């Protein structure tokens, strides 16, 4: 949560992040009455719109500094014991503070002294690429509510008594939030294994429903050298490497630059399938990762034809060299070729239309 | 010689001539074209060497020009390039004689039509205000209210507008309002709780006049016959208007503050597409478009480049969706070719130099899918961000004598071998180092020449 | 361009990262010992109308009888034609039996 | 606050007789930088400064210079151009106040110098580092220097360090260092066309520091010590 909504570049964090930690909580509770109270990490409903509203409202309050009359200064001087009554409906500007005996008031270090984040919040909400997080809506048209929880999982899981394949198309997602996305998805899929593998393990028996995760181009989101911003995904996935076998959720990694992948993940891998590698540092990295293969059999990698592989691990009786057949249907990517299009002639661009769509609204 | 070019490129479908692998000209390196241009490529050398000739040669082959002649004189092919130039060296390379009939869209300080209201909040705030003053806590707030309301007065049509939303507004109306609020005066007498005028009249709200015009009011006095109060900031932000009015007077930036058309009027909200037409090249049907920014002062370069990049990216994004509903990939491919990138992509995360960075960073991550690609070239690789270099698939680096620079060029890419690493400093003129995926098998190459070829102490403190 | 005099020695082992020169007469060595120190430069010949410029990176002297050997190791920096154009880069390779001269 | 040696920091007062107001600021910088035109060579003497605040003094001066360059070269950079007034900061016996391993007391000296290392060319402030013990000096600062001049070196450690740093310098050419004669040097980097060994002539005037010689002076007799006057000046106040 901290990464999305707060950018630590500023040096006002000392009071700011603490103020946000405080702000969230009160509302986080105030929304859920049945589930009485919660904490900072607790995944139960709240609303960011009105957190923004409160942290903006704390910018215009005027509470009385009178002797024996500690009540706020409104236009009609309505008395409120708690904030809930009046911050919600509309941000309440109060009578300007002054030293006059009739309208003396107090003003503190929260009257908008951290506005600069107030600026960025509205923008993060305005970003219409990222609607799906901050304004998810159902097919009917109404927004999501706690009871809808099932759907947010089902799309990945599907049904027990049938086989499914889900394909997240991470291409469209913006680049700053991809790690948060993967972290959350992994956490969910693991927590739906914990729960469901409560009982059927009676004597250490794997569940009926096993889940396999596939991590393509891992080095994008599991870097060896990366800043805290890219560290969330490092954690959630690592957990599966540790203690997933018990609960029934496995992992698969596919990299084209192994050297730049985290050391623990590969470390907790039992079988290895190697195709042709034509760079040296990756060659040495592999030559180390697995010690079953004498140094001599490692010089086999740089000379392997198309669709020839080496398999080493517990599954087979002995390390071996094999050849795949072609897959039908084949995987293809709808990439764009440039010099094949340049050869073609000019193409009229109906600028008015593209711009109209650009307009929005 | 014959066999090697075939072994090089017959497996491929769209190949690209890229020089002479050895001394003999018959040995033509024929790299895979798509993988080369479908992804990001980096050419980063050192001073005192012909990087510019190589870049021009690559681009010239890409467009078809050669030997002072245009092979495609009758027809225009679909190539779209945009070059950033700081040393003012690339205009001639393409400016060939009229008989070949090549329309080159040169562009620079004199004829730009890039307004201010396209910009986002972040830049704008830096454009006018300076954080160093440290009186911001309130002046920025009033600023923001002013720029948020100015948009409202000019236009009635749009709804739910904000500070960032780009719509038409004036800076002059803003300075008028700022002056007259600095000089605002409220009558203190009974029933005078509103701005008290020189004629003793009161107004319902400031909006009726203050944005519209500057005003003079009564002076404050303790006496009830003359009691009045000044603006809360009267005599607080006069410095604000001072620095601003001094900023504007600059001539170098006259285009930015007020861009007038050819007829003479200033641009408007609806007069939008034309600007996009310019940087892409569909306005004059000129493939190549240059941008010479030498005249511009060293402080605003990042702002300019960021705005341009945002335009170029959003264009392809929206076209790609308009066609995805049609069911096809984009047909207008654009390529941005930076030069002297270090000036606006520093390693040290300076505040101003941040604005551009993310923009360009975006194109590195998500560009291929939408139509926009990037090519970097800088003389000093040390003073450039690593994230950009890291993405580029293919590397072509020229003679690199310095140590601090070559340690960088080595550290960025580990595909560089140990034996061939020592070759980067010792090179003959024309020799380059190529590494990556595009070569069917790696190589070391050199080019021929291109024809055409590319050409008061006390005062400082006051700022401090 | 200018006359380079009488040669000191011939090439024995050649390679793009090393060149070995041998001298078998002490009278000449002592004559030019000043110019054969580490850090100084020698001219070698690769073909007709071409010369290479190499930097010394080791000297050894031995007297074995069953007489004098002097070995000099070099590292090439670039090329110089008869006209006098110094081009950095050393692609060429010198074949053994070629001569070496001291750089005036 | 009483210490008289340390009253250039705390109790500075104008030359006329007045104290230093905020407006007097310019004057201090004037003494380091001088007139923009008409080249100046200012010399800081750090011999009589107390050993407690030396690193603070260096940091302060360094930041002042760097900022002056920032503000002067901000706009004149019209197109990729450097300033007409370039500064050069000469740091002698660097290991005294830029140690490889040291506690917070000497940190203030790194932060500023390292700034000039990473980002100085843009503004015209450049460096020169001189050390007789290159091993102990900070690591980051050396690797950011383009050219190198090396004279005779005899200790094994510094031999190996310098041999590592210089990339073009091979294993062979480093064996040369312990054999260099007086006023002979080895130069490497970008400025020279090829690596070379050369030789200096004596300078005029020569720099001869006012060192105190003990055993040239220990052979004279008792110099009567007018203790009275010594203490009299030592009453003070």
């Amino acid at each position: 949560l901290e990464q999305i909504f707060i950018e630590s570049n500023e040096h006002n964090s000392h009071n700011q992040i603490s103020q946000f930690r405080h702000a969230v909580v009160r509302n986080k509770c105030k929304h859920n009455p049945t589930l009485t109270n919660l904490s900072f990490d607790t995944p139960v409903y709240f609303s960011i719109d009105e957190v923004v509203t409160y942290l903006e409202n704390m910018n215009n309050e005027v509470i009385g500094k009178l002797a024996g009359e500690g009540k706020p200064k409104l236009a009609n001087e309505t008395l409120v014991s708690d904030r809930d009554e009046l911050y919600f409906d509309a941000v309440q500007s109060f009578i300007v503070a002054s030293q006059a005996a009739a309208t003396k008031a107090s003003n503190g270090p929260f009257n908008g002294e951290f506005d600069r984040m107030i600026l960025r919040l509205h923008t993060r909400l305005a970003d219409p690429r990222l609607q799906f997080l901050f304004y998810p809506k159902k097919e009917d048209g109404e927004d999501l509510a706690t009871g809808d929880f099932a759907d947010v999982v089902r799309q990945f899981v599907g049904y027990m008594t049938k086989s499914n394949v889900s394909i997240i198309d991470l291409s469209g997602i913006p680049f700053e939030v991809l790690s948060i996305v993967v972290s959350l998805i992994s956490r969910m899929i693991f927590d739906f294994g914990f729960h469901y593998s409560k009982n059927r393990h009676v004597g250490g028996a794997v569940s009926d429903v096993p889940i396999l995760v596939v991590c393509e181009e891992a080095h994008n989101y599991l870097p060896r050298s990366g800043g805290a911003a890219y560290d969330a995904s490092r954690k959630s996935i690592e957990r599966i490497a540790k203690e997933g076998r018990k609960y029934g959720v496995t992992l698969m990694v596919v990299s084209q630059r192994p050297s730049e992948v985290s050391e623990t993940i590969f470390s907790q891998c039992s079988n290895f399938i190697s195709l042709r590698l034509t760079n040296a540092v990756d060659q040495t990295y592999v030559k180390s990762l697995l010690p079953d293969l004498s140094a001599g059999l490692g010089d086999l990698l740089p000379n392997l034809a198309q669709g020839e592989f080496l398999i080493v691990g517990d599954a087979p009786l002995m390390p071996t060299v094999g050849h795949f057949a072609l897959p039908v249907p084949e995987p293809h990517s709808r990439s764009v070729n440039y010099l094949q299009e340049w050869n073609s002639g000019w193409r009229h661009v109906d600028f008015d239309s593209v711009i109209d769509r650009w307009r929005g609204k | 010689p014959a066999v090697l070019e075939g072994i090089f490129s017959h497996q491929i479908k769209s190949p690209f001539a890229l020089g002479t692998l050895g001394i003999s000209p018959d040995i033509k390196l024929k790299i895979d074209g798509d993988r080369f241009f479908s992804k990001h490529v980096a050419v980063v050398g050192s001073t005192g060497s012909g990087k510019s000739c190589a870049v021009a040669k690559i681009l010239q082959t890409a467009v078809g020009i050669e030997s002072k002649a245009n092979a495609h004189k009758a027809a225009q092919k679909n190539s779209h390039i945009v070059i950033f130039d700081i040393h003012a060296e690339y205009a001639a390379a393409f400016n060939l004689e009229a008989g070949e009939a090549f329309t080159l869209n040169l562009l620079g300080v004199d004829n730009l039509r890039l307004p201010y209201w396209l910009m986002n909040a972040q830049e704008l705030e830096q454009i006018f205000i300076e954080s160093n003053e440290h009186n911001s806590h309130n002046q920025i707030s009033q600023f923001r209210h002013a720029v948020v309301r100015n948009k409202c007065k000019h236009n009635p049509t749009l709804t739910n507008l904000s500070f960032d939303t780009p719509v038409y507004f004036s800076i002059d109306e803003v300075v008028t309002y700022l002056e007259n609020m600095n000089n605002e005066v409220i009558g203190k007498l009974a029933g005078e709780g509103k701005p008290k005028l020189a004629n003793e009249t009161l107004v319902s709200d400031r909006d009726e006049l203050y944005f519209d015009a500057v005003q003079s009011f009564i002076v404050a006095s303790q006496a009830a016959a003359t009691k009045a109060s000044n603006g809360p900031f009267n005599g607080e932000f006069d410095r604000m208007i001072l620095r601003l009015h001094t900023r504007l007077a600059d001539p170098r930036l006259q285009f930015l503050f007020y861009p007038k058309k050819e007829d003479g009027e200033d641009l408007a909200t609806g007069d939008f597409a034309d600007v996009v037409r310019q940087f892409v090249g569909y306005m004059t049907k000129s493939n190549v478009s240059i941008i010479d920014l030498s005249g511009i002062p060293f402080e605003v370069l990042s702002i300019v480049v960021s705005l341009i990049s945002r335009m170029i990216f959003d264009f392809g994004f929206h076209y790609s969706k308009n066609r995805h509903v049609g069911g096809a990939v984009s047909d207008v491919p654009i390529l941005v070719v930076c030069e002297e990138a270090h000036n606006y992509l520093p390693r040290s995360g300076g505040a101003a130099y941040d604005a551009s960075r993310k923009s360009i960073e975006r194109i590195a991550k998500e560009g291929r899918k939408y139509g926009v690609t990037l090519m970097v070239v800088s003389q000093r690789p040390s003073e450039v961000s690593e994230t950009i270099f890291s993405q580029c698939s293919n590397f072509i680096s020229l003679r690199l004598t310095n140590a601090v620079d070559q340690t960088y060029v080595k550290s960025l890419l580990p595909d560089l071998s140990a034996g061939l690493g020592d070759l980067l400093p010792n090179l003959a003129q024309g020799e380059f180092l190529i590494v990556g995926d595009a070569p069917l098998m790696p190589t070391v190459g050199h080019f021929a020449l291109p024809v055409p070829e590319p050409h008061d102490f006390d005062s400082v403190i006051d700022r401090w | 361009m200018p006359d380079l005099g009488t040669p000191i020695g011939s090439v024995t082992d050649s390679s793009p990262s090393l060149i070995r020169i041998e001298i078998s007469s002490a009278e000449d060595f002592e004559k030019y010992k000043s110019m054969l120190g580490v850090g100084q430069y020698l001219l070698v010949a690769s073909g007709n109308n071409l010369y290479l410029l190499a930097s010394i990176t080791g000297v050894r002297a031995t007297h074995v009888e069953r007489n004098f050997r002097f070995q000099i190791d070099t590292q090439p920096i670039g090329t110089l034609s008869e006209d006098g154009e110094f081009s950095r880069g050393s692609h060429s390779l010198p074949v053994p039996t070629e001569y070496a001269y001291v750089t005036p």
